[PDB]
DNA sequence: CGCGGACGAAGCC
DNA sequence: TTATCACTGGCTTCGTCCGCG
C-alpha cells in the first residue's frame, strides 16, 4: 500500500552549522530531533515555508510550552528552555506517540492536512497543475514556468507535493473550482487563503533550533486547541467554522479554507491527482491578529495585514518592525513579545536575525512575484534612541521618496502640459538602500550627520541626484526645463 | 560557424514599439538613455515575413511556433539582439487632439486633447545564426540555403508594425555587415558605447565608428572570418569590414555561399 | 588555472525567485547563471548531470553597478484568436484576454569582471572560444559583450581583478587613490539566494541556495578610466597583453 | 436536433 | 479668451444559452 511519512521520508532540505558543504534531505521526526546539530531546513516556495514555519513553532509548543502570574511564567519556563539549549527526543517520540499513525499523507482514513470524502462526491480530478503553483493549470496559458499541457503530467515528487501543498493551504486561488456534491448541495466556489498576499516575519537565531523556539507565539489564556492535522473529527463542510481561542487557532492551523486531495503513485513516489475544493461555505473572523503580520489600518477603519509588494525595498517594512511607539500601524504581536529586553534572553538577542516570506498576488488568482528576506540582526533609553533615529530615517526616507514622485509625474506633465516616474524611482531607492543602512549604523554618509537625531536630509541629496539622473536630457528645451527646475526646488526641503 | 549581421538602419520620427504607457522602450547606456526596439517585436516581424516567403524549418530556424504546442525545440539557434541608438535620444513628444465634426454654437471644443511620445534615430541592429545546429536538426543543406538567404534578405527588408499609419516609418539599412565567423559570434554593440555627439548626422559617421570597431578586434583576434558590407554610400571605404558588394541580396549570396 | 571573465554590453539580467509575469533580476550576477553558460557553450544537454560544473569558485567585482529597468513584454497579441498561445485545456482562450503581459526586467549599462577560479576552468574557457550554442547573458536576447574572456589563462585571477583591470570612469578627487569598488566573495552586508543549480532538466529545474558576502573593496585610483573613449582602449591593451 | 461558442456565477467593496 | 481631456485587455471552472449546422 503507497504510504509517505512526513516525519520519517526525507523532504525538508537541511544544511547544518558545520561543514557547510551538501546539504541533506531528512524528515520532520528526524529534523524536530536534531535541530541542535542543523542550522536551518529550508523549502523552495516561500509560501510553504510561511506555514512551515507556523507547524514547527506549534509542534514543539504543543510539547513543551503550552496553556500557561501567567506572564511571568511563560517568560520564567522561556528563559529555562532558551537557556538549556536542548529538547530531550523522548518528549517529541512522546509527543508523536499521541498520533502516531496520522502523518501519513495518503493515509486510507485522516490523510495528512487532507480531507478523505473529498475523494467521492467530486467527478472530475483537479490535476496535479492546478494544485502546485507555477504550473499551468487546465485552462491557463502555458508560456511560462514549464509547459504543462494537463495531458499526460510527469507528476511531482511527493516531497514537492508536500511543499505546494502547504502553499495551497496557506495561499490559494480565492477564485471557484472543482465542484463537490455534499449532501446535495454543489458550489464549485472556493474562498481565498487565510493570510492570502501577506509576508510573514519569523526570527532566526544560529541554528533551527533556538529559532524555531522564538518562532512561538505567546499563547493567550483561553480554551485549549488543537489544530487541523491534530483534530480526532473529520470537518462537516457546512456550519460554522467555530472560534478558537488557543493557539492552534491564532496560529492559523485549527481549519484551512481550501481542501487538497493527493492521489498516490503505487510506490508512493509520485502524486498522479489531485483534488482542490472548498471546505466551508460562510466566512467567519477569526480572532486576534496573527503574530507574524504587521496590521496597518486605513481609513475606514480597517485592520488590515500589509500586502506585500515587490516594488517595495524590504528595509522599511523592517523600521516598522519595531515599536513603544505607532506610526499609524498596529504591527507584529510576535515581534512585540519576543524581542524586546523586558523578556528574559540575554544573549541570543544580540545574535537573531530576521526572515521574511512575501508572496504578492492578486486579490483573486492571479499572482505576480514571492521573496524571502533574511533581514541582518536588529535589537531601553538608548534602544529607544536608535530606534528613533530608525524610525526619523524612513519617515524622511520614503516621504520625501514619494514627494519626488509627485514632483517627476507632475513636472513632465505640465511640460507636456510619465515615463521619468519609473526610472526615477529605480534609481532613487537602489540608491537609498545603501545610505538607510548607513544612517543606521551611524556611519558617515554624505549630507548626513553622524550621531545627530535631526534626519539631516541626506535623502534630499540623494532624490536630488536621482531626479537629475533622469530628468538630465530633457531639462533642454526651455520650457520643459522650465517646469522640470521649477518642480524640483520642493525637493530642497 | 555562426554568420551574424549587423546593420545601422535609420528610422524617422516614430513608435514601432512602446511601454505600457506610450513612451517607446529605452536602453539606458553608456550614460545615455537610447531608444531601443525590442528584439522580440522585430524577430516576431521577421517570422512573418520569412514564414510567408516560405509559402518544420521555421520551429528549427525560430525556438517554436507560437500557437503550436511545444515538439521538444523549443530554442531556435538565432539570437536577436535588442536594436538600440547609436546616439542619445530624448522622447519627442507629439501634442495631437482629434477634432469634432458636428460644432455646437461655441467654437473650437474639440473631441480629444492628448500627447504621443515619439522618437527618431540610427538604431543598430543586430543578430546571429547558429549554422551547425540549423544542419543538424534540418538535414538536408538545401533546406539550410533557403532558410539562411530567405532569412538574412527577410532581416533586411522587414520592419516592425506599429503606429506605422500615423508614422511611415519603412526604410532599407543603411549599412549592412554580414560576417561568417567560425570562432565565436561578436557584436559590435560596445563601439557605440559612448553616444555619438549630434548636429551634423549619423549615418557615415556611426559606419567609420563600426569600422573602427571591427578594425581593433581583428587586431586583437585575427580569424579566418569571411566578411563582407554593403552600404548606401560610395564616398567613404571601410576596409576593416570586408570586400564591398553592389547590393544587398549580392551580398547575401555570397555569404551563404561562403558557408557552404 | 583560472580566468576573468567579464560580464558586460548594454543590457544583462541574472534573474532568480522569480515563477510567474514578472521576471526580475538580482543586483548581481548569480552563479546559476554563469554555470548555465558554460554549459551551453560546452554542449550539455538539458538534464545532463552538471556536477562537473560544480567545485567552481566565482569572485565578482562589480565595476558600474548599473540601473535596473523594467522591460514590458507582451507575447501573442494582436493576432486572430486562431493563432494565439495555446490552452493547457487545448482551447485558445478569446482575443480579448489572450495577450499575455509579462512585465521582465533586466540591468541595463552594467559592468561585471566575475574571476571564475576552479580545477578545470581553461576547459571551459576553451569552449568559450569556440561555444556550442550562443552565450548570453540571463536571457538569450542579451548578447554578450564581445570581450567575454578577457584572458584565457591566468594563475590567481582574483588578484588580477584587485589589481590591473580597468574600470569605468567615476569621480577621482585630486590627489586621491584607492576608490571603493564592491567584491562579491561566495566564502568569506550579506544575502541569501537560490542559485546552484541542482539540476538544468527543462521538466524540473531545481536549486539550492548559495550565501553571498558583499565586501566593500579598496583598489588603486590609477585604474579609473578617462572620461571619454579611453575606457575602451585600455580594456583593448589589457586584452592583448 | 446536435454541436459549438460565448457569457455568467463569485470572491469584493 | 474658451472649449475640448477615449476605450479595450491580458483572474479562476464550468454551465448555460444562443447561433449554427
Amino acid at each position: 500500500p503507497p504510504s509517505f511519512d512526513v516525519t520519517i521520508a526525507p523532504w525538508l532540505i537541511a544544511r547544518s552549522r558545520d561543514v557547510l558543504a551538501a546539504p541533506e534531505m531528512l524528515g520532520l521526526r528526524d529534523v524536530l530531533i536534531r535541530s541542535h546539530e542543523l542550522s536551518d531546513v529550508e523549502i523552495p516556495l516561500p509560501p510553504g515555508a510561511a506555514v512551515l514555519w507556523r507547524i514547527l513553532a506549534l509542534i514543539t509548543a504543543r510539547i513543551t510550552g503550552l496553556d500557561q502570574n501567567p506572564k511571568r511564567k511563560w517568560q520564567a519556563r522561556r528563559s529555562q528552555i532558551l537557556s538549556k539549549g536542548r529538547l530531550d527526543p523522548e518528549a517529541v517520540d512522546a509527543y508523536f506517540a499521541d498520533y502516531s499513525e496520522r502523518f501519513d499523507l495518503f493515509h486510507p482514513e485522516r490523510p495528512w492536512l487532507q480531507d478523505p470524502r473529498l475523494r467521492e462526491e467530486c467527478p472530475k480530478t483537479s490535476g496535479v497543475n492546478k494544485l502546485a503553483w507555477g504550473r499551468t493549470a487546465g485552462e491557463n496559458q502555458v508560456w511560462l514556468g514549464g509547459h504543462h499541457h494537463d495531458l499526460d503530467p510527469h507528476p511531482l515528487d511527493s516531497a514537492e507535493a508536500v511543499w505546494h501543498l502547504l502553499a495551497t493551504l496557506g495561499y490559494g486561488p480565492s477564485g471557484m473550482c472543482t465542484a463537490r456534491v455534499v449532501r446535495g448541495r454543489s458550489e464549485r466556489n472556493v474562498t481565498a487563503g487565510p493570510l492570502r498576499g501577506t509576508v510573514s516575519y519569523h526570527p532566526l537565531g544560529r541554528t533551527l533550533f533556538e529559532s524555531l523556539i522564538l518562532n512561538i507565539p505567546y499563547p493567550g489564556t483561553g480554551a485549549a486547541d488543537l489544530a487541523f492535522w491534530e483534530q480526532p473529527e473529520l470537518n462537516d463542510p457546512l456550519g460554522l467554522p467555530e472560534e478558537s481561542a488557543g493557539l492552534a487557532g491564532i496560529l492559523r492551523l485549527d481549519h484551512f479554507r481550501h481542501a487538497v486531495l493527493l492521489h498516490p503513485s503505487p510506490d508512493g513516489s509520485h502524486v498522479v491527482d489531485a483534488w482542490v475544493t472548498w471546505a466551508w461555505r460562510e466566512r467567519n473572523i477569526s480572532p486576534e491578529l496573527d503574530p507574524y503580520l504587521i496590521y496597518q489600518t486605513s481609513k475606514e477603519g480597517r485592520v488590515y495585514p500589509r500586502p506585500a509588494e515587490a516594488e517595495r525595498a524590504i528595509w522599511r517594512d523592517l523600521d516598522a518592525l519595531l515599536h513603544y511607539g505607532e506610526d499609524g500601524n498596529y504591527r507584529p504581536t510576535i515581534l512585540d513579545n519576543c524581542t524586546p529586553l523586558a523578556q528574559v534572553p540575554q544573549e541570543v538577542l544580540d545574535s537573531l536575525r530576521l526572515r521574511a516570506f512575501g508572496f504578492d498576488q492578486d486579490g483573486q488568482a492571479r499572482d505576480k512575484q514571492w521573496f524571502t528576506a533574511t533581514t541582518p540582526a536588529v535589537l531601553d533609553n538608548e534602544n529607544a534612541r536608535i530606534v528613533r533615529r530608525i524610525t526619523l530615517a524612513r519617515k524622511a526616507a520614503e516621504a520625501l521618496g514619494r514627494r519626488l514622485e509627485k514632483a517627476c509625474k507632475e513636472a513632465w506633465k505640465e511640460s507636456n502640459s510619465g515615463p521619468w516616474v519609473q526610472h526615477g524611482m529605480s534609481r532613487y531607492w537602489a540608491k537609498a538602500e545603501p545610505v538607510f543602512w548607513n544612517i543606521v549604523y551611524d556611519r558617515p554618509a554624505q549630507g548626513y550627520t553622524p550621531g545627530m537625531a535631526g534626519p539631516g536630509n541626506a535623502f534630499n541629496l540623494v532624490a536630488l541626484a536621482a531626479y537629475d539622473e533622469v530628468t538630465g536630457p530633457y531639462c533642454e528645451r526651455p520650457r520643459v526645463a522650465k517646469v522640470v527646475e521649477r518642480h524640483r526646488s520642493t525637493l530642497f526641503s | 560557424t555562426f554568420v551574424d549581421i549587423h546593420a545601422i538602419q535609420t528610422l524617422p520620427y516614430s513608435n514601432i514599439n512602446r511601454d505600457d504607457l506610450g513612451s517607446p522602450k529605452t536602453v539606458v547606456y553608456g550614460g545615455k538613455e537610447r531608444t531601443r526596439v525590442s528584439s522580440q517585436s522585430w524577430k516576431r516581424a521577421v517570422r512573418h515575413e520569412v514564414e510567408a516567403r516560405l509559402g518544420n524549418v521555421s520551429v528549427n530556424l525560430f525556438g517554436r511556433m507560437l500557437a503550436e504546442l511545444p515538439s521538444t525545440e523549443v530554442d531556435g539557434a538565432v539570437q536577436f539582439a535588442h536594436a538600440f541608438t547609436v546616439h542619445g535620444t530624448t522622447v519627442e513628444v507629439d501634442f495631437f487632439t482629434a477634432v469634432d465634426d458636428i460644432p455646437k454654437e461655441n467654437d473650437h471644443g474639440s473631441g480629444h486633447m492628448n500627447a504621443g511620445q515619439f522618437s527618431a534615430g540610427t538604431f543598430y541592429r543586430y543578430a546571429n545564426v547558429n549554422l551547425d545546429r540549423l544542419v543538424e536538426n534540418t538535414g538536408d543543406a538545401q533546406t539550410a540555403r533557403t532558410a539562411v538567404a530567405e532569412f538574412l534578405r527577410a532581416f533586411l527588408s522587414t520592419v516592425p508594425s506599429g503606429k506605422q499609419n500615423a508614422t511611415a516609418a519603412m526604410t532599407l539599412p543603411d549599412l549592412v555587415h554580414i560576417a561568417v565567423r567560425f570562432d565565436r559570434p561578436i557584436s559590435f554593440a560596445p563601439a557605440f558605447e559612448t553616444a555619438l555627439y549630434g548636429s551634423d548626422g549619423y549615418t557615415l559617421r556611426a559606419c567609420q565608428e563600426l569600422n573602427n570597431y571591427a578594425e581593433r578586434l581583428r587586431e586583437v583576434w585575427p580569424d579566418d572570418a569571411i566578411r563582407g558590407y554593403a552600404t548606401v554610400e560610395n564616398k567613404t571605404d571601410l576596409a576593416a569590414l570586408g570586400e564591398r558588394y553592389d547590393s544587398y541580396p549580392a551580398l547575401i549570396d555570397a555569404m551563404v555561399a561562403a558557408a557552404f | 588555472s583560472g580566468f576573468l571573465l567579464r560580464l558586460a554590453g548594454p543590457m544583462q539580467s541574472w534573474g532568480e525567485h522569480s515563477m510567474f509575469g514578472e521576471r526580475d533580476t538580482l543586483p548581481y550576477p548569480s552563479r546559476s547563471g554563469l554555470i548555465g553558460m558554460f554549459a551551453a557553450a560546452q554542449g550539455v544537454r538539458r538534464g545532463d548531470p552538471l556536477d562537473r560544473y560544480k567545485e567552481l569558485k566565482f569572485t565578482v567585482r562589480v565595476d558600474r553597478p548599473g540601473v535596473r529597468l523594467v522591460d514590458f513584454h507582451t507575447i501573442g497579441g494582436g493576432l486572430p484568436k486562431e493563432r494565439t498561445v495555446p490552452t493547457a485545456a487545448g482551447e485558445r482562450r478569446d482575443p480579448k484576454k489572450a495577450t499575455i503581459v509579462t512585465s521582465r526586467s533586466y540591468l541595463a549599462d552594467a559592468v561585471f569582471t566575475v574571476a571564475v577560479t576552479g580545477p578545470e576552468a581553461d576547459t571551459i574557457a576553451d569552449a568559450l572560444a569556440a561555444p556550442y550554442w550562443q552565450p548570453y547573458l540571463g536571457r538569450r536576447a542579451f548578447v554578450p559583450d564581445p570581450l567575454l574572456v578577457l584572458r584565457r589563462r591566468v594563475a590567481d585571477p582574483v588578484r588580477e581583478l584587485v589589481e590591473a583591470v580597468p574600470l569605468p570612469h567615476r569621480r577621482v578627487e585630486e590627489d586621491a587613490a584607492t576608490v571603493l569598488v564592491d567584491l562579491i566573495y561566495e566564502e568569506g552586508t550579506l544575502t541569501v539566494l537560490n542559485d546552484v543549480p541542482l539540476s538544468f532538466d527543462s521538466k524540473s529545474r531545481r536549486y539550492s541556495t548559495r550565501q553571498i558576502r558583499v565586501v566593500p573593496t579598496e583598489v588603486p585610483a590609477t585604474l579609473v578610466a578617462g572620461p571619454g573613449r579611453d575606457y575602451q582602449n585600455k580594456l583593448f591593451t589589457y586584452v592583448k597583453q
